[PDB]
């Protein structure tokens, strides 16, 4: 039977070749001609499929997410390692890239080089997920004046009146409420001072209630002095309590 | 943030009717006597300058004639067409003398060099080739772009050759060996034309992406000029560095070519009989004295603006 | 292709030379200086 | 579908009937890799 | 589909010191596109030339970027540091690179590797440069340093092995009567012996190769003392010391003229069997031949 | 190459027609949209030419305006 | 005088503090101190690179023969039985040629006793030792030196 | 004394690690890639009146002209050579192994004979050059709107 399947794997890699010189721009040939050599494993062989269908179109997120799923359910984790630092150098703007690497070298890598590495992607300046989930995987390394120098820069890059929130909202859960207290004062003062949302002093106020509840009488009676009806039940509630 | 110039604005004194195809290309005399418009009629027809009578029409292009130059230096007409051949005329005997063919595909565009005179024409097949003029040999073929190559500029500085294609990609070649050298990948969209300043040593890209300026040799980016977003088929720059960008949707976007503030938007008007969807710029260009813009319609038409002299600066001001 | 020796018709020595521009023809000399 | 792979037994049948009693300038897709493209190594890689 | 193949149109062969010769003074002829490759088939220079006096006009086969793939000689296809098989020298060194079997995907490679050295300096044999320098180990027990000339000896005269031979001394082919065509020796695939599979030169090589007991020691019954006979007083203790001073700390390094014998013990006992395989009739301590024995 | 003589007039000027089809419908696409579906706005234009052949008044009112 | 015991080296490659076997090679570690305090062999190549055997850099000349030392032209070869270059982390002199031993140092992390008969050991490297075993790991070419030049930028002769 | 296969990492000092040399695989130092955000980033708008941003004249202008004539007039030698229809050197050989002097002498090639090898070979083509980094602004997320718009 060993002669029958080298003809079945002939006639088999004959029709995808003939599938693939009919449409080398197909990238389905190549995906189902890989995954063939992997259930038949040669898993170099389905790897040069791989580099082959790059080498004609290294555009595709899904190849390089097949080639490094392939090695990484494999024992070619260092090559998967390659494909994704590849797959970074050519594609940097490709966020699922980042994710991926950094989900595979954080929990069967346990990397914090791969920290390292998306802290470059954060040189790169993503949307606020990324930021967020570099400030969640500083606070499973357990590290949160490291999380803090995160949203700094989070804040920094990205400035918002939430993200302020959240920097003041972090400050105070890791057991830094003097910062959280500075947190809310240059959320006042910086993110949106001109603006006058009185979202930020609200934080602030809410903060300070935490803090003392003087000096959130004093941040709601300054919020109404800035600005509305928040402002005025914000007075009114600083008042009553 | 350096306040930017007043260019003066411009305004529409001429429009000329009379092809029966859409009016693919338009180049002018170097002597600013006439000018010629090839056309999708594939008909060459020269036009006077001055009167805009219809000097001559000439036929001989199987297909589309895409590009239309004539020499700077020698009295010779040197035509692309869509029908993958390159026609050399003596205008002397006002007939095809040389021909050029090899291109696998239909040719899309084509340059000459202003000292060396030779010839390099980009094509459907996502190549280039460059061609002896008097041999009418491929002493090379450009090739690198995975689409195909929608313009090419050929300039005396380094690098000589600036290839923009479909694949959002611009390379830049070293002539001597016939290769690429930088490769701009920054233009999310199709570039579909570049445009060169003929003394900062700078250049810029038309996109739908946007409109990106950069720097020789290395293509160093300079600028990212947003607006005028649509499909930019064709781009120019004055002496002044009054920048027109002519997109497929029929406006034009005139801008400073330092600042890259748009100080004009101009959408013109379509053919009396004829589409809204026939409004489609194919070729700006300035005259020789960089007086007079010439438009190429999709509407069959060649719309040639005058600068608009009665403008001042707080009649027109500059926005920030 | 360096290697061909296959020579069609129209791919003889014919029309070698190449005329230039005079100055009755807008030569650039005179099209630098002319406004 | 079928009809094919009856005529592929059939043509394995003749096949087994030569070999108990050239290539034509083929690619032999089984023997070796078809056309090999090594993947690229960085920082990492002592293989397996 | 535009694709082929470029010619190997450059000069400077590079050939052993065997199938150079031994003439200084060297007239030389070079075809451009002669013939082709006898591998890839690619239209290669061919130098033709005449090293010495009985001669077969000798000149290369295979193509210059094969040559420079596989280090080997462009006529007698032996490898150019050792004068060995590539075959040898693969299984000495690595065995990793090989060649696709298939015309089309070998041509394709060819190509590959042809623009992959034309990108890169022009003078290296390929990648395993970097690995091929740990040399010396086993194979130069019997690589050639010699000139060998009785290769380069011209082809026999099979007129005179029919006996018909009417030009006799006239006739530059051999007039001595051939091999054994039983003797697979004999048969030497051109395409085996580039490849480095089952050539039967190498195969013989390896086989005398596999006799001499060079680096095989270890007669003590788990003793770091090796006792090299044929050192006598010329070897003292002072060469063991300093031989077994690279390998770590000499446990009793000693010279006993009575048995002849140069006892060499390191103190660790991987160190003093690395001594031992080294002493094992493949060294010379201080001018003397020391063969490892069990002491 | 060979030359676009008589006969093979029509077939390169809609196999040119349909490659300018292409680079002017690849280029108003913006980020996302997974079917293209270049083969149903080819079938489209043939439908509207065939219909413009037949004078038949040819509209799909789903299309995209540009 | 100038007879350092030990010398500290911060660089691109890291920060080794190699001990100099002064009370070995007297001669020699004289002209390394008074070099390092003349900054002959500071700022140059790294002349020398062997496949992780031996790293020489400081060298004048760059080829790891040469090298200006503090003891005129090329220093005295003074190799002694308490400076052998072996074990981790040993500390050379760049002597390519019989007495002719210049200022480069030399680090092998590995035994180098072909190396040790030809080149004056410096002393033993104590510190830094794993940073000189990988700064001269890096493979180079066929002359032993690669594209990548190692130069020095801060060094402290103590003694 | 007294004791007794991954890439090349490329660190400029502060730099942790170069990532350029991962960008280029096989590509030389002589080509530009853009590959940080460096790269990314734009310049800011200034004078125009600059000799960076002015050519570089006439003279430089002619001699790359010159040098580019004189290249391309022995290219189209070379191709009329190569389509147009129609000495004994003493130099040293070292074998490193003596050294011998060589009498290269050509060979007289015939003109009465047909090409020799046939030279329509297909073969499928190379792999291209390594790509260069993707550098691009960031995306502009589709709406559903716009998915079915
Ligand atoms: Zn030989
Ligand atoms: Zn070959």
């Amino acid at each position: 039977d060993e002669e029958e399947l080298n003809d079945y794997k002939l006639r088999k890699r004959k029709t995808f070749e003939d599938n693939i010189r009919k449409n080398r721009t197909v990238i389905s040939n190549w995906i189902k001609y890989a995954q063939w050599e992997e259930s038949l494993k040669e898993i170099q062989r389905a790897r040069s499929i791989y580099e082959r269908a790059l080498d004609v179109d290294y555009r595709n997120i899904t190849l390089w997410l097949k080639y490094a799923e392939m090695e990484m359910k494999n024992r070619q984790v260092n090559h998967a390692r390659n494909i994704w630092d590849r797959a970074i150098t050519t594609l940097p703007r490709v966020n699922q890239f980042w994710y991926k690497y950094t989900y595979m070298e954080e929990m069967l890598g346990n990397v914090a080089g791969a920290r390292q590495v998306f802290e470059r992607w954060m040189e790169w300046q993503p949307e606020e997920q990324a930021w967020h989930s570099y400030i969640n995987f500083e606070l499973r390394y357990k590290e949160v004046d490291r999380a803090r120098t995160i949203y700094e820069r989070f804040v920094l890059v990205h400035p918002d009146v939430k993200n302020w929130i959240k920097y003041a909202r972090f400050e105070e859960k890791h057991a830094y409420f003097a910062h959280a207290r500075k947190v809310y004062e240059r959320a006042v003062e910086f993110f949106g001072d001109e603006h006058m949302d009185e979202h930020l002093y609200v934080a602030f106020a809410k903060f300070e209630e935490n803090q003392k509840e003087f000096e959130r009488v004093r941040v709601i009676y300054k919020y109404a002095l800035d600005r509305a009806q928040e402002l005025f039940k914000n007075y009114t509630i600083f008042e009553k309590k | 943030m350096p306040k930017p110039q007043w260019h003066p604005p411009w305004k529409l004194y001429r429009v000329i009717s009379g092809h029966l195809g859409w009016v693919r290309c338009i180049a002018v005399e170097p002597g600013n006597q006439w000018f010629v418009t090839g056309s999708a009629d594939r008909t060459i027809k020269i036009w006077d300058l001055a009167s805009g009578k219809l000097k001559l029409s000439l036929t001989g292009h199987i297909s589309t004639v895409r590009g239309v130059i004539v020499s700077t230096r020698s009295p010779y007409l040197f035509s692309c067409g869509e029908d993958k051949q390159v026609k050399c005329w003596d205008l002397e005997y006002n007939k095809v003398i040389r021909h050029y063919h090899g291109h696998l595909s239909a040719v899309y565009g084509l340059d000459l060099h202003p000292t060396i005179d030779v010839l390099v024409t980009c094509s459907r097949d996502s190549t280039a080739r460059i061609w002896d003029v008097r041999t009418k040999a491929s002493v090379h073929t450009l090739s690198g772009h995975t689409n195909a190559v929608a313009t090419v500029r050929c300039q005396a500085a380094e690098p000589q050759i600036i290839t923009g294609s479909h694949d959002t990609t611009i390379r830049l070649w070293d002539l001597v060996a016939g290769k690429t050298r930088v490769t701009l990948t920054n233009h999310k969209k199709s570039v579909r034309a570049v445009v060169l300043h003929p003394r900062h040593y700078t250049f810029a890209s038309g996109s739908p992406d946007n409109i990106k300026q950069w720097k020789f040799p290395d293509g160093s980016f300079i600028q990212n000029l947003s607006g005028h977003n649509a499909i930019i088929n064709t781009l120019t720059v004055n002496s002044d560095g009054v920048l027109v960008s002519g997109a497929d949707n029929g406006t034009m976007h005139l801008w400073d070519w330092r600042t890259g503030y748009n100080f004009q938007r101009v959408h013109a008007a379509v053919q009396p009989g004829s589409l809204d969807s026939e409004s489609g710029i194919f070729a700006c260009a300035f005259d020789q004295s960089e007086s007079r813009l010439l438009t190429a319609e999709a509407d069959k038409t060649i719309k040639v603006y005058r600068e608009d002299d009665t403008a001042t600066e707080e009649t027109h001001p500059v926005s920030w | 292709s360096q290697l061909s020796k296959q020579y069609s018709s129209r791919d003889l020595p014919s029309h070698t030379k190449i005329k230039y521009r005079q100055t009755t023809q807008d030569a650039p000399e005179e099209v630098r200086n002319r406004d | 579908k079928a009809r094919e792979k009856q005529l592929e037994e059939a043509r394995r049948l003749a096949a087994l009937q030569k070999r108990r009693e050239k290539r034509k300038r083929g690619v032999d897709y089984n023997a070796e890799i078809p056309f090999e493209k090594k993947p690229a190594l960085g920082f990492y890689d002592t293989s397996e | 589909t535009y694709n082929r193949q470029n010619w190997e149109d450059a000069d400077f062969p590079i050939l052993c010191q065997t199938c150079l010769g031994e003439n200084p003074y060297i007239r030389m002829t070079k075809e451009k596109y002669g013939k082709e490759c006898k591998i890839c088939a690619r239209p290669f220079t061919v130098f033709r030339w005449c090293p010495g006096v009985r001669m077969r006009f000798k000149k290369t086969e295979v193509c210059q970027t094969c040559s420079k793939l596989k280090n080997v000689c462009q006529t007698c296809l032996l490898d150019l540091e050792y004068g060995l098989p590539i075959q040898v020298r693969d299984a000495g060194l690595s065995f990793k690179d090989d060649m696709p079997k298939s015309d089309v995907n070998k041509e394709y490679y060819t190509q590959n590797m042809e623009r992959e050295i034309s990108n890169s300096d022009g003078t290296r044999p390929v990648g395993m440069l970097g690995k091929a320098t740990s040399t010396s180990d086993m194979l130069l027990k019997l690589a050639r340093t010699t000139p060998y000339y009785k290769r380069n000896r011209p082809h026999i005269c099979s007129f005179w092995v029919k006996g018909e031979c009417k030009r006799g001394e006239e006739c530059p082919y051999r007039h001595e009567k051939p091999t054994d065509p039983d003797d697979p020796l004999a048969d030497q695939n051109i395409k085996d012996r580039y490849y480095g599979i089952n050539d039967p030169v190498a195969d013989k090589l390896l086989k005398r190769a596999s006799t001499m007991p060079r680096l095989d020691p270890p007669e003590d019954k788990t003793i770091t003392t090796l006792y090299v006979g044929g050192l006598g007083d010329t070897i003292t203790e002072t060469d063991l010391r300093n031989h077994f001073y690279q390998f770590g700390e000499i446990r009793t390094i000693t010279v006993v003229q009575r048995q002849q014998c140069a006892f060499i013990q390191f103190a660790t006992r991987q160190a003093a069997e690395v001594a031992a395989e080294k002493s094992f009739n493949k060294l010379i301590v201080n001018g003397r031949r020391l063969n490892v024995k069990w002491g | 190459a060979k030359t676009v003589t008589k006969q093979r007039v029509e077939s390169h000027f809609d196999l040119e027609l349909r490659a300018a089809v292409m680079h002017d419908i690849l280029d108003m696409m913006p980020e996302g949209i997974k079917q293209n579906k270049a083969r149903t706005i080819l079938q489209h234009l043939s439908e509207a030419w065939r219909c413009w052949k037949a004078n038949i008044p040819w509209k799909v009112p789903g299309l995209p305006t540009p | 005088s100038w007879q350092p015991p030990n010398v500290y080296l911060e660089t691109s490659m890291g920060i080794i503090v190699l001990e100099l076997y002064w009370k070995h090679a007297p001669k020699t570690c004289k002209n390394f101190a008074e070099l390092a305090r003349r900054g002959y062999y500071n700022g140059t190549k790294f002349h020398r690179i062997i496949k992780d055997f031996m790293i020489q850099g400081g060298d004048p000349t760059g080829t790891g023969r040469g090298g200006a030392s503090i003891y005129g032209k090329q220093f005295e070869d003074e190799l002694h039985p308490d400076l052998k270059f072996t074990g981790a982390g040993i500390l050379a002199m760049a002597n390519a040629g019989p007495d002719t031993n210049g200022s480069q140092f030399f680090v092998t992390l590995a035994p180098t006793q072909w190396l040790d008969g030809k080149h004056t050991i410096f002393g033993r490297v104590c510190q830094g030792i794993g940073m000189v075993n990988r700064v001269g790991m890096v493979e180079t070419n066929s002359q032993d030196r690669p594209v990548d030049d190692v130069k020095i930028i801060k060094a402290y002769p103590s003694g | 004394p007294e004791i007794h296969n991954a890439l090349a990492i490329q660190v400029d000092s502060e730099g942790k690690i170069k990532y350029d040399a991962i960008a280029r695989q096989g590509q030389s130092k002589d080509k530009v890639i853009y590959s940080k955000y460096t790269d990314l980033v734009p310049k800011e708008v200034m004078n125009a009146d600059d000799p960076d941003l002015q050519r570089p004249d006439e003279e430089a202008i002619k001699e790359i002209t010159e040098k580019t004539r004189v290249a391309l007039e022995k290219s189209v030698s070379q191709k009329v050579a190569a389509a147009m229809p129609v000495p004994a050197q003493y130099i040293r050989y070292t074998p490193s192994q003596k050294q011998r002097v060589i009498r290269m002498v050509e060979m007289q090639k015939d003109p009465m004979e047909p090409p020799r090898f046939k030279i329509n070979k297909k073969i499928p083509r190379g792999p291209p050059s390594p790509p260069a980094p993707v550098m691009h602004s960031p995306s502009r997320k589709m709406t559903v709107k716009e998915q079915q718009e």
